């Protein structure tokens, strides 16, 4: 009795409603995303000339942070022992002009920036830069520049309103210029938070009396967005294909116990 | 992974997880809350700031069933959960 319902796709992005799970559950596949799904990312550089205008170490940052394509068709990116799988971007470039994302050149095409668009440094003229930057799978929980993404969930709720509450007209009309569903009674409107519900100060007071909010048990809203490694549903699907390793590895290390 | 044993006594085991940290130690307990037979169940987390870092747990139960089958009955728990939420959300996907 797990159901999804896909509720909206926009760019890098995607809203849906989780149910028939719980609360530890929702958290757990919140976790697995931020912090053991793995992309790669630029994770040591070796420079061999920078006359740029910043140091080594601010460039190697710029470029640990640029999103890199993530091939999950390639590399088992559910696997508990990543691929050690290194791949080379290189550059060699001389000013003047910027130098963008788009101008690294991989030694493997199934890896390398998303976005082409992403500037890195300006080189004024004759200056030189030129570097090789090593690619590997990391996760989220061991440095940054592995997160895949960004998560942000929520309790599906109703909110219902009391036709007592004076002025209850203005939050059918605020939860409809919102996108939110509105249900109309004799007796009240109830919203559904399919994203958060903002109560004007001047119903505060209506609180714990004319307006209640009542948690629809067992169901979650996601909203997840992708930096450009992977694609946002393919995320979600590798969260839960971890979720599925560990324990049974986990399953695996207790019968060694018994021994 | 790999498990440490750290303390035994009657009905009760304390171990570390080597390889895990708050996701898979936090699902864990929680999982193992559900359980009337386990009277206690936490974790904490040991080197937190260095390579070292793993989850400390504490398992104790009413005897009724050791802290070793609980582990596998919630492990096993979070395995068929998790593969019930992928079927459905590859039905909505693909």
């Amino acid at each position: 009795m797990v159901e999804f319902k896909i509720l909206e796709k926009r760019p890098d992005s995607i809203k849906f409603i989780v149910s028939g799970v719980d609360v530890p559950f929702a958290n757990a596949l919140r976790r697995t995303i931020l912090s053991e799904v793995p992309t790669f990312a630029v994770d040591e550089v070796e420079f061999l000339e920078n006359d740029s205008a910043l140091f080594d170490e601010i460039i190697a940052h710029r470029l640990a942070m640029i999103p890199l394509t993530t091939p999950h068709e390639r590399f088992s990116l559910d696997a508990l022992e990543l691929d050690d799988y290194t791949v080379t971007l290189s550059l060699e470039a001389e000013g003047p002009g910027m130098v963008y994302s788009g101008d690294l050149k991989s030694s493997d095409g199934d890896v390398k920036p998303a976005n082409p668009n992403i500037p890195i440094v300006k080189l004024a003229e004759g200056q030189r830069l030129t570097f090789n930057a090593y690619a590997r799978l990391g996760r989220g929980k061991d440095h940054a520049k592995w997160q895949p993404g960004f998560v942000y969930y929520k309790y599906l709720t109703k909110i219902h309103v009391s036709k007592d509450v004076p002025d209850w007209e203005e939050l059918k009309e605020l939860a409809e210029r919102r996108g939110l569903p509105v249900e109309e009674s004799d007796e009240e409107i109830v919203i559904t938070t399919i994203k958060a519900f903002y109560l004007p100060r001047k119903f505060e007071e209506h609180m714990g009396k004319g307006i209640r909010e009542e948690i629809v048990p067992g169901s979650f809203v996601f909203t997840v967005e992708t930096n450009g490694e992977l694609p946002v549903e393919e995320i979600v699907s590798i969260a839960l294909k971890i979720l599925m390793r560990k324990s049974d590895r986990f399953i695996n290390e207790l019968h060694k116990l018994a021994d | 992974m790999r498990i440490e044993v750290i303390r035994r006594e009657e009905n009760l085991l304390e171990f570390y997880l080597e390889g895990e940290d708050h996701t898979f130690a936090n699902l864990l307990t929680e999982t193992l809350h559900e359980n009337e037979h386990v009277t206690f169940a936490g974790y904490t987390i040991e080197h937190p700031i260095t390579m070292a870092r793993k989850p400390r747990f504490k398992v104790v139960t009413d005897g009724k069933i050791t802290p070793e089958k609980a582990l596998e009955e919630a492990a096993q728990k979070i395995f068929d959960r998790a593969r019930e939420v992928l079927e459905a959300w590859k039905a909505a996907i693909e």
